[PDB]
């Protein structure tokens, strides 16, 4: 399982060198390397059964990250006053990988809470709807934060959402731009976070229409640089003469338009979704995983410093550029793809908050926890552990048995024009969608729960980020499979 | 002491409106006494669509106090061009909220939305700045997004020199001798010379952009932004490694490498991989299996898994 994921401890841990020609991005590096050493050599090896007298013991501290969830907050997150659905999704989601339920009466705050964010003409805001408009971003937060907390009685927020299905879509074409890009908000920026976020949605509420995607592909390919990994957003040159990536490749951006990417591939449009490089990508994913002296965490562009959520943003494009990677090898005619162990070793060891504290997980030693490093450093230690794959015939058996008879109202397109076709090729296009985002599966006999058994967290999936047991039911009620 | 709006005679006409996140809301964040005026406030002005001064102060009270509250930025905008206000002195002031540390998603796209909207015919004092900006900075990404932005707005239409585009290459090459290992001057340097519309390339513009490439290599071995720019020039013009392999050999064991600088240690392992591409490219499907199953199990452990892989792929 692991002879092609070696322990950070069993590897030389050697500074990043310097060639005799001195920088501030060395300087940095090189302190950012003796923080983590420093912390991995104060800390047992987690694989080890002699576990080590006087050192610190790196089991994950589930009930102290627990607590640090738990608790009203201070005066300081006015910063994140516009990412409250962010807030509850970071809480959320990290409690169900912890595998800690709450009970209905949160679950039903939780709920009430979001639904305040709704605005009637569509999408949710980082905040109430008399107080702020509605945000692609907010919107993936609080659509999957119902997935996670709500339910499919009167008061569990998934009837509301089925409600509003047509005002989400109609604010989706607003944001839309002809080039293929989406606006965050009206009057906002243009980049593939919203891009990410609107087509989970659309996925999941069963609001995809060819009008929506219309050039989506190729925004989102143009984003893709030389380095392989890929920009915040692409800029068209006057539908366009040529397109043009407008900044680096970054694991924040490469997870979303990978994850876009992978998401367009289920839609069944002729010569579409253009295709990425898919090698390039998966070469700049595992490139990115640092060295044994920086604890074998993910950095998030080259030559900056590794950081825990990135243990998300990029290790959890793994296994989307794996397959991708795999499809090509396909159309022209096994180890893990990066060091699964490492990954996990950075979480337990520099990334969770030293112990007999606050609880919480961390970008790095020598910064405070936060909510969405909990979440991030759990999301990608999930992946870490749990071998996902996306699997065609799982796919197909998918196909089998949907029942293309049973749905929620067709949306009304923009244009006459932008639906689709007929309903044959609508049906095609529902059950091909929902059949690919019920493909994901852990492979049995993949599993490295490096440490032990207790430090086992569930199973996130790979694209969306929730659990497959909320996926599964929370996608079969809007699309009427249950 | 603060004064409550509610107190305040320009402000007596406006009834507040208070935050809506119902009973009990999981989340909530304890606000100060000003933000929660302010905002209450705002709801209000919001509801009606007022466009005033009065509203436009508000909006800055707030952004200041939230700087990445975008509602308020949206309606901050609306307010400015409704009521037709300097976007030059617009500028300014966001200028002078980079001198007290105030920046978000919010501060440079809402500048990109002032000089998208003034639609200067020269933009090189915004350029100016840009640069200003980053020299304290040098990696911020949103930074050089709005940089690359500015440019490819500019040059779209027509409104970008051949002398602009030759100092932007000055100023980025200034960058990368100042620190070669900044990915994002990589980044920008490859929209100048590679993939900007108005780009040149001649064979002596490739002879050129390689013996950059090179020297670059030579004066730091290690460095990944480097070899990825090499790897990235030769895909994207189609060039073969082979004819280059001399200059990249030496560190697998047209500018070539110096003896090698101290604190070199070798291999360096994307000089082997260069290495094992080549080979592939010679259809030494073997020779390439080799040099994959050395990073695999002795020179980048780290990525075992990928470069047995890679291995895999030529068996
Ligand atoms: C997704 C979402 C939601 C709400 C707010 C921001 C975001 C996305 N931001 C994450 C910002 N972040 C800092 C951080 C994380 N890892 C390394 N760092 C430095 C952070 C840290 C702790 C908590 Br609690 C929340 C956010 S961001 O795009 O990377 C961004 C925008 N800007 C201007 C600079 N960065
Ligand atoms: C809503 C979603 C999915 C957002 C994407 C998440 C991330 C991580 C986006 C990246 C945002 C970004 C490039 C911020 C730039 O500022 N951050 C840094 O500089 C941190 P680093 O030094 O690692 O680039
Ligand atoms: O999150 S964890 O680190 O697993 C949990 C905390 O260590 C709690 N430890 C208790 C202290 C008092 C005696 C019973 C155990
Ligand atoms: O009826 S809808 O348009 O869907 C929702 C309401 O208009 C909410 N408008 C808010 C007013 C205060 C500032 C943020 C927006
Ligand atoms: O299931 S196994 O992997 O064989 C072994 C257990 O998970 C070990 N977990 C430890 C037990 C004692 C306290 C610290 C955690
Ligand atoms: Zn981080």
């Amino acid at each position: 399982a692991t002879e092609f994921t070696p322990s950070v401890y069993s590897l030389v841990s050697k500074p990043l060198p310097s060639n005799s020609r001195p920088s501030a991005t060395l300087d940095e590096q090189a302190e950012t390397e003796d923080l983590i050493s420093q912390l991995f050599d104060l800390t047992a090896d987690p694989n080890a059964l002699v576990s080590e007298h006087g050192k610190r013991y790196s089991g994950l501290r589930k009930q102290e990250h627990t607590q640090f969830l738990a608790s009203q907050l201070p005066g300081k997150f006015v910063s994140l006053d516009a990412s409250r659905p962010w807030l509850v999704f970071w809480t959320v989601h990290s409690l169900d990988l912890l595998g800690v339920a709450l009970d209905q009466g949160t679950k039903d705050r939780v709920v009430s809470t979001l639904l305040h964010f709704l605005s009637p003409k569509g999408g949710f805001g980082g905040g109430p709807a008399n107080s702020q408009i509605p945000h692609l971003l907010p919107t993936y937060a609080s659509v999957c934060s119902l997935a996670i907390a709500g339910n499919d009685s009167s008061t569990g927020g998934w009837k509301d959402l089925a409600a509003a299905r047509q005002s989400i879509y109609e604010f989706f074409m607003r944001c839309k731009r002809p080039d293929g890009g989406f606006v965050v908000c009206e009057g906002g920026e243009v980049d593939v976070r919203g891009t990410y976020c609107l087509l989970v949605v659309a996925t999941l509420l069963d609001i995809i229409t060819p009008e929506l995607l219309h050039n989506v592909d190729k925004f989102v390919s143009a984003c893709q640089t030389y380095e392989g990994g890929f920009a915040c957003a692409s800029f068209p040159f006057p539908e366009p003469s040529c397109r043009v990536s407008m900044a680096e490749a970054h694991g924040g951006y490469t997870s979303c338009s990978l994850n876009s990417h992978f998401l367009l591939t289920s839609v069944p449009l002729p010569s579409f979704p253009l295709s990425i490089d898919a090698n390039a990508a998966l070469r700049w994913t595992v490139l990115q995983q640092g060295e044994p002296i920086e604890g074998g965490g993910f950095r998030g562009r080259t030559n900056k410093l590794v950081d825990g959520c990135y243990s998300w943003w990029v290790g959890g494009g793994a296994p989307v550029a794996e397959e991708l990677v795999r499809r090509e090898k396909s159309r022209k005619v096994i180890p893990p793809i990066f060091n699964r162990v490492a990954l996990q070793e950075f979480t337990l060891v520099a990334a969770q908050q030293d112990p007999g504290s606050t609880g919480g997980l961390r970008d790095k030693p020598g910064k405070r926890p936060d909510q969405y490093h909990t979440c991030n450093n759990l999301s990608g230690l999930s992946i870490a552990q749990h071998k996902m794959s996306h699997s065609p015939s799982t796919v197909s058996s998918n196909r089998l048995k949907f029942d293309a008879s049973k749905g929620l109202p067709a949306v009304k397109p923009v244009a006459p024009g932008g639906g689709w076709k007929n309903e044959d090729e609508r049906q095609n296009a529902r059950r091909e969608i929902w059949a690919n985002a019920l493909g994901w599966i852990e492979e049995e006999g993949g599993e490295i729960i490096v440490g032990g058994k207790d430090n086992r967290i569930n199973t996130t999936t790979p694209v969306f980020n929730i659990l497959g047991l909320r996926l599964k039911p929370f996608i079969n009620y809007f699309y009427c499979q249950e | 002491t603060y004064i409550p709006m509610s107190q305040r005679r320009s402000w007596a006409d406006v009834k507040p409106i208070m935050q809506d996140d119902g009973p009990n809301p999981v989340v909530p964040i304890m606000y100060s006494e000003e933000y929660k005026d302010a905002m209450d406030y705002f709801r209000a002005i919001a509801a009606k669509e007022e466009k005033s001064e009065r509203a436009l102060e508000l909006t800055e009270i707030i952004v200041r106090m939230n700087p990445a509250h975008y509602t308020v930025w949206q309606y901050r905008f609306s307010l400015l061009t409704s009521l037709n206000k300097s976007l030059e002195d617009e500028l300014r002031l966001m200028n002078e909220f980079a001198v007290q540390n105030l920046k978000s998603y919010q501060v440079w796209h809402h500048r990109l939305l002032l000089l998208d909207r003034i639609s200067p015919q020269d933009p090189v004092s915004e350029i100016e700045y840009i640069h200003g900006s980053l020299l304290p900075d040098p990696k911020n990404y949103h930074t050089w997004a709005y940089l690359h932005w500015l440019y490819s707005h500019f040059s779209t239409l027509g409104r970008i020199s051949e002398a602009q585009w030759g100092s932007e290459l000055d100023w980025c090459n200034e960058m990368l001798r100042v620190d070669g290992r900044n990915n994002s001057a990589w980044g920008w340097r490859w929209y100048l010379r590679v993939s900007r519309p108005g780009a040149e390339t001649s064979s002596r513009s490739l002879q050129d952009e390689l013996i950059y490439i090179l020297k670059s290599i030579h004066l730091i071995p290690h460095n990944v932004s480097a070899w990825n720019y090499l790897r990235g020039f030769l895909k994207h013009f189609s060039l073969p490694l082979v004819p280059i392999l001399p200059a990249i050999l030496p560190y697998t064991a047209f500018p070539m490498p110096s003896p090698l600088p101290e604190d070199t240690p070798l291999p360096v392992p994307l000089a082997l991989e260069y290495l094992a591409d080549s080979f592939i490219e010679q259809n030494r499907v073997d020779d390439a299996a080799k040099v994959f199953e050395k990073l695999s199990s002795e020179y980048d452990q780290m990525r075992a898994g990928y470069w047995e892989f890679r291995r895999r792929e030529c068996a």
